[PDB]
RNA sequence: CCGGUCCGCGUACUGGACCCAGCCGAGCCUUUCCUUCUGGGUAGCCAUUUAUGGCGAACCAGGACUUUUACUUUGAAAAAAUUAGAGUGUUCAAAGCAGGCCUUUGCUCGAAUAUAUUAGCAUGGAAUAAUAGAAUAGGACGUUAUGGUUCU
C-alpha cells in the first residue's frame, strides 16, 4: 500500500494494535466497581490487580491475581468506571 | 542505543520515498527535526507533515511527492568554515545549480544558498536534494 | 532545461509516473500508458476522448498498481467508496 | 536492550495522554497522602504502594491527584529509606546468592549471576554518588551488605 | 468593587461583579461566592454578532474557580445575553535568559511560555479534557494546532469553540483549531 | 462523475451471487485486501461486489478506447475459461487466446502467431503468467480477473472476482462484452435487455 | 522606465525609476527593558516651593557587577624570499621590479593585492552540544523596608 491514511487509522485496526503500537499509546486496562454478593461496598478494582484486595467488611478475598486480569470471585458482579 | 533522532527520521523518509510511498511516520520528534523537514518543505521536496503530540518525544506524519532523490544526516555535526562550504557542496550535492547543504547556525538552520546570503556559518547538518 | 537567451536546449521532456511521480525512462517497457474512454449521459463511449494515466514500470513490478488506480480514479471521479484512504 | 541479557522484551506500563484525575476520582490529595504514610511504615517500597493504590484504591497516578511522585512525598516527609529501593533489592538478591553459593560451591552458575548483579550495584551506586544520593565515600561491600539489608 | 483585584476596575468589571453579588442570592451556591475575585474583564468581538467575554483570575485561584464555573457560566450568560463567558488564570511567563544575560534565578517550567500557551489551551475548554493535539505544517509556512476535545460534557461547549479560535489567536498570534472527534454525528 | 444509469443495478447482482463470484479464496493477499467486504465462517472470503461491479465498467471504459477492436487480446489458460474468451472475440472483434499461450510470442516476432496488442485481458494470473509476463516485456497494460489468491504483479485494472468458478469467469466475460457494445452503441441502452445469454460463454464438457 | 551620451546584441554609462516582488538589515509593541552607580543635565514628569520639591536613561562619559565553555562572523597580528595574482615588449621567454613622457639643465604612475592558520588577542551571534542554578530552602526582591553582629 503506497497511499494510505497514516493519521486516521481505521478504529477496528487501531484496536487489534500492540498497547504500545498505536498513535498514542493507551492501556486497555481499566478500573472496576465491585460489588460482593454478601454485602455491598463500592470498592475500586484495578482490571489487571496483582493484589488480593479484600472489602473493608470482612476479610474475603474478593479476587486473586494471574498472569493477565484479575479474576473476579464467584457472586461478585463488576461495572467499569 | 538511539544517538541521533534526525538519522532515523531521514531513513525513515528516505525507505519511504524509495519505495513509493507517500507518506511515512516518523518518532521521535525534535527541534531539529522540525527545522529540517521546514527547510526541505520550504524546497517543494515534501509536503505538508503534521505533528502528533503524545506528552512524550513525538511523533511526525510526513506527506511525499516523490521529488525528493535523497536525504541524510552528517554524523558528525562538522565544524564548517566559510571556505570550506565550497568544497562539502562539490563532494555532496549532484551538481552546482540545485541541491542544498542544510547547515545548524546561530542565526538558524538554513540551506547554503542562505548562508552566503546572511554571511554566516556552523556545523553542518544534512543535505537534501 | 533552458539557456541564457531562454531557448529550450532540452530534447525529449519526459513523461512522469501518475503514482510515484519517479521518471519513466526510455527503456522501461514494463510502464504502460492506460487511456480510458468519456462516457456522455447517454451512456456511449466518447469517440477518441479519453482520461490518461501513466504508471512506471517500478509500480507494477510491486503489485501496487492496481491498488494506485483505485485512488488516482475515484480521484478523477471515474469510481465511487472502492478505494480507502484510511485502512 | 536488556543491559544483562540478549532478550528484547518490550513490555512495560503505557501512561494515558490524560494528566488529569478521572471525573469519578473522589477523594482528596491529602487523603492519598495519609494513605501512603500509613503503608509506608508499614515497610511497603514505592513500587508497593503504588501498586496497592491502582489495585485497591482506584489511584491510577499517585502524581496526577497529589501533583507529586510518590518517592518525593516520601523524602518531604522523612520516610525516604537511606537505600534506594531498586539498590536495596539488588543488594538483597547478591546476599541471597553468595549465601547459597557458600553451601553450593560448585554451582558455578550461581557465580556468574553473582558478577551481574554486583556489576549492576557498582554502576547504580556509582550513579547515586553522582547525584548525591550517596555519599561519596559510599562503597558496596559484599562482607558488610548482610548488615544493610537484613 | 472589592470583589475586583484591581484598582480603577471599568464598568464593565463592576457589571461583572455586581453579577457576582447577585448569584449567591440563593443559598445553594453562596457558601462560596464571598472568597471569589478576579483581577480584569477583557472582552473582544467575535464573528456572527457575539463578543467573547475573558474573565482573568489569580492562578492560585484558579481551583476555587474550578467548582462552581459550570453552573456560574450558565446564569453569567443570561444576565449578559450574546456573551460567551471564559474563565482564564493569570499566568506569568518568564522570557528566555539571554547568553550574556546577567544570572537571575532558574525560570521554573510552569512560566515558560509553551507551558502557559499550553495551560491557556486547557484553560478555554475546560469543562471537556483534551485527549489530543496535533500541528499541522502547511506548505504556505504557516503552522495550525488542532485540539481533540472529549465527547464528555461536550454540550457546554459544542455551540462555541470558533469563539475559543479567534480568542486563542488575540492572546498569543498563532492558529489553532478545535475539533471533537468522537460526536454522534 | 458517472451517470446513475450505470450503478450496479439488482437484477446483475443477483447474477453475480448465483455464479459464486463473490467466493473469493481462502487465503487473500495484501494486496486484495481492500476488495474483501467479510471472511465467511468456513473460510470462503465474500467479494464486494459492489467494488467487483466498478472495475468492470472501468474496464469495459480502457476497451472501448482502443481504436481497433481486434488489438484488444482476451486469453485464459483455464479450460474453464476457453469457451468465454473465443466468444468474447466474436461478439466485440477482439483476439481470443484459448488454451497455450506459444512463449515468445510477444517478444519472437517471427513465431506464427507474433501479435502487438495494445491491450492483454487474462482471465487469471496464475494460469496466465506467460501471458501476463511477457506484456511487461513490450509496454502492454494488463486487464486481469483476480480471486483472493491471485498475484497483483504487473496488473494495473483488477477485476476481483471467483477465476475458480465455472459461471464465474463465463458471467464476468458476458458483462464485460455487453458493457463494451453499450458504449459502443450497439446495444441501445442501459435498459434494453440482450439477446446473448450467460449460458453461451460456457464451458461444455465433452459428454453435453 | 528617452539608452542621448559613453563610445553598434550595443548598453556600459546612467537622467528617471513609479520600485513588482525578492534579499541583507535596524528598531518599537505584544506578560518580553544590563539589576547597576557617579554625573552631564537637568527636559518634561507629579511643574501645588521648574533648568529654587522627587524622570539618570532624555544620549554620553566615568565608575560597579558579571555561570563556565565549545562553535561560527569580523578585525589587529602571523618578516622577507617562495606560492597565487595586478601592471610593466628583459627584442620573446625563464626572469626582473622595473618603467613612461618631443627628447627635456626635468616632468612623471609604480614597486599592488591575495593566501597563511593549529595556538594566542579583540569582536558580532546564540542554532547545535555540554555546564551551573530554588529542596531539611542556608532561595530571590524591598529601589528610600526595620533593626543587630561584626569588618574597610
Ligand atoms: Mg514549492
Ligand atoms: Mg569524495
Ligand atoms: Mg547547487
Ligand atoms: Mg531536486
Ligand atoms: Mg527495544
Ligand atoms: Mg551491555
Ligand atoms: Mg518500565
Ligand atoms: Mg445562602
Ligand atoms: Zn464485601
Amino acid at each position: 500500500v503506497l497511499v494510505q491514511d497514516l493519521l486516521h487509522p481505521s478504529p477496528a485496526t487501531e484496536a487489534k494494535q500492540h498497547k504500545l503500537k498505536t498513535l498514542v499509546q493507551q492501556p486497555r486496562s481499566f478500573f472496576m466497581d465491585v460489588k460482593c454478593q454478601g454485602c455491598l461496598n463500592i470498592t475500586t478494582v484495578f482490571s489487571h490487580a496483582q493484589t488480593a484486595v479484600t472489602c473493608d467488611s470482612c476479610s474475603t478475598v474478593l479476587c486473586t491475581p494471574t498472569g493477565g486480569k484479575a479474576k473476579l470471585t464467584e457472586g461478585c458482579s463488576f461495572r467499569r468506571k | 542505543t538511539r544517538t541521533s533522532v534526525l538519522a532515523d527520521a531521514l531513513n525513515a523518509i528516505n525507505n519511504a520515498e524509495k519505495t513509493g510511498k507517500r507518506q511515512v511516520l516518523i518518532r521521535p520528534s525534535s527541534k531539529v527535526i522540525i527545522k529540517f523537514l521546514t527547510v526541505m518543505q520550504k524546497h517543494g521536496y515534501i509536503g505538508e507533515f503534521e505533528y502528533i503530540d503524545d506528552h512524550r518525544s513525538g511523533k511526525i506524519v510526513v506527506q511525499l511527492n516523490g521529488r525528493l532523490n535523497k536525504c541524510g544526516v552528517i554524523q558528525p555535526r562538522f565544524n564548517v568554515k566559510i571556505n570550506d562550504i565550497e568544497r562539502w557542496t562539490d563532494n555532496l550535492l549532484p551538481a552546482r545549480q540545485f541541491g542544498y547543504v542544510i547547515l545548524t547556525t546561530s542565526a538558524g538552520i538554513m540551506d547554503h544558498e542562505e548562508a552566503r546570503r546572511k554571511h554566516v556559518s556552523g556545523k553542518i547538518l544534512g543535505f537534501v536534494y | 532545461m533552458e539557456n541564457d537567451k531562454g531557448q529550450l536546449v532540452e530534447l525529449y521532456v519526459p513523461r512522469k509516473c501518475s503514482a510515484t511521480n519517479r521518471i519513466i525512462k526510455a527503456k522501461d517497457h514494463a510502464s504502460v500508458q492506460i487511456s480510458i474512454a468519456k462516457v456522455d449521459e447517454d451512456g456511449r463511449a466518447i469517440a477518441g476522448e479519453n482520461i490518461t494515466y501513466a504508471l512506471s514500470g517500478y509500480v507494477r513490478g510491486r503489485g501496487e498498481a492496481d491498488d494506485s488506480l483505485n485512488r488516482l480514479a475515484q480521484q478523477d471521479g471515474l469510481l465511487k467508496n472502492v478505494w480507502s484512504y484510511s485502512r | 536492550g536488556r543491559m544483562h541479557s540478549s532478550g528484547k522484551g518490550i513490555s512495560s506500563s503505557a501512561l494515558p495522554y490524560s494528566r488529569n484525575a478521572p471525573s469519578w476520582f473522589k477523594l482528596s490529595s491529602d487523603d492519598v497522602v495519609e494513605q501512603i504514610i500509613k503503608y509506608a511504615r508499614k515497610g511497603l517500597t514505592p513500587s508497593q504502594i503504588g501498586v496497592i493504590l491502582r489495585d485497591a484504591h482506584g489511584v491510577s497516578q499517585a502524581k496526577v491527584v497529589t501533583g507529586n511522585k510518590i518517592l518525593r512525598i516520601l523524602k518531604s516527609n522523612g520516610l525516604a529509606p537511606e537505600i534506594p529501593e531498586d539498590l536495596y533489592y539488588l543488594i538483597k538478591k547478591a546476599v541471597s546468592v553468595r549465601k547459597h553459593l557458600e553451601k553450593n560451591r560448585k554451582d558455578k552458575d550461581s557465580k556468574f549471576r553473582l558478577i551481574l548483579i554486583e556489576s549492576r550495584i557498582h554502576r547504580l551506586a556509582r550513579y547515586y554518588r553522582t547525584v548525591a544520593v550517596l555519599p561519596p565515600n559510599w562503597k558496596y561491600e559484599s562482607a558488610t551488605a548482610s548488615a544493610l539489608v537484613a | 468593587s472589592s470583589k475586583i483585584l484591581s484598582e480603577n476596575p471599568t464598568e464593565l468589571e463592576l457589571k461583572v461583579a455586581q453579577a457576582f453579588v447577585d448569584l449567591e442570592s440563593q443559598a445553594d451556591l453562596k457558601a462560596e461566592l464571598r472568597p471569589l475575585q478576579f483581577k480584569s474583564i477583557k472582552e473582544i468581538d467575535v464573528n456572527g454578532g457575539k463578543k467573547a467575554l475573558a474573565v482573568f483570575v489569580p492562578p492560585p485561584s484558579l481551583q476555587a474557580y474550578r467548582k462552581v464555573q459550570t453552573r456560574l457560566t450558565r446564569e453569567l450568560e443570561k444576565k449578559f445575553p450574546d456573551r460567551h463567558v471564559v474563565f482564564l488564570a493569570e499566568r506569568r511567563i518568564l522570557p528566555k535568559p539571554a547568553r550574556k544575560a546577567r544570572k537571575q534565578q532558574k525560570r521554573p517550567r510552569s512560566r515558560t511560555l509553551t507551558a502557559v500557551h499550553d495551560k491557556i489551551l486547557e484553560d478555554l475548554v475546560f469543562p471537556t479534557e483534551i485527549i489530543g493535539k496535533r500541528v499541522r505544517y502547511l506548505v504556505g509556512g504557516n503552522k495550525i494546532q488542532k485540539v481533540l476535545l472529549d465527547s464528555k460534557d461536550s454540550t457546554a461547549v459544542d455551540y462555541k469553540l470558533d469563539s475559543f479560535q479567534q480568542l486563542y489567536s488575540k492572546l498569543t498570534g498563532k492558529q489553532v483549531v478545535f475539533e471533537i472527534p468522537g460526536e454522534s454525528h | 462523475s458517472l451517470p446513475a444509469s450505470f450503478d450496479l443495478t439488482p437484477e446483475d447482482a443477483k447474477l453475480l451471487l448465483a455464479a459464486n463470484v463473490h467466493l473469493g479464496a481462502k487465503n487473500v493477499q495484501v494486496h486484495n485486501k481492500p476488495y474483501v467486504y467479510k471472511t465467511r465462517p468456513d473460510g470462503m472470503n465474500i467479494i464486494n461486489i459492489g467494488k467487483t461491479w466498478e472495475k468492470i465498467v472501468l474496464a469495459a471504459r480502457i476497451i472501448a478506447a482502443v481504436p481497433n477492436a481486434s488489438d484488444v487480446a482476451v486469453c485464459s489458460s483455464r479450460t474453464f475459461g476457453q469457451r468465454a474468451v473465443l466468444k468474447f472475440a466474436a461478439h466485440t472483434g477482439a483476439t481470443a487466446i484459448a488454451g497455450r499461450f506459444t512463449p515468445g510470442n510477444f517478444t519472437n516476432y517471427i513465431t506464427r502467431s507474433f501479435k502487438e496488442p495494445r491491450l492483454v485481458v487474462v482471465t487469471d494470473p496464475r494460469t496466465d503468467a506467460q501471458a501476463i509476463k511477457e506484456s511487461s516485456y513490450v509496454n502492454i497494460p494488463v486487464i486481469a480477473l483476480t480471486d483472493m489468491d491471485s498475484p497483483s504483479e504487473y496488473v494495473d485494472v483488477a477485476i476481483p472476482c471467483n477465476n475458480k468458478g465455472k459461471h464465474s469467469i463465463g458471467l464476468i466475460w458476458w458483462l464485460l462484452a455487453r458493457e463494451v457494445l453499450r458504449l459502443r452503441g450497439i446495444i441501445p441502452d442501459r435498459t434494453t435487455e440482450w439477446s446473448v445469454m450467460p449460458d453461451l460463454y460456457f464451458y461444455r464438457d465433452p459428454e453435453e
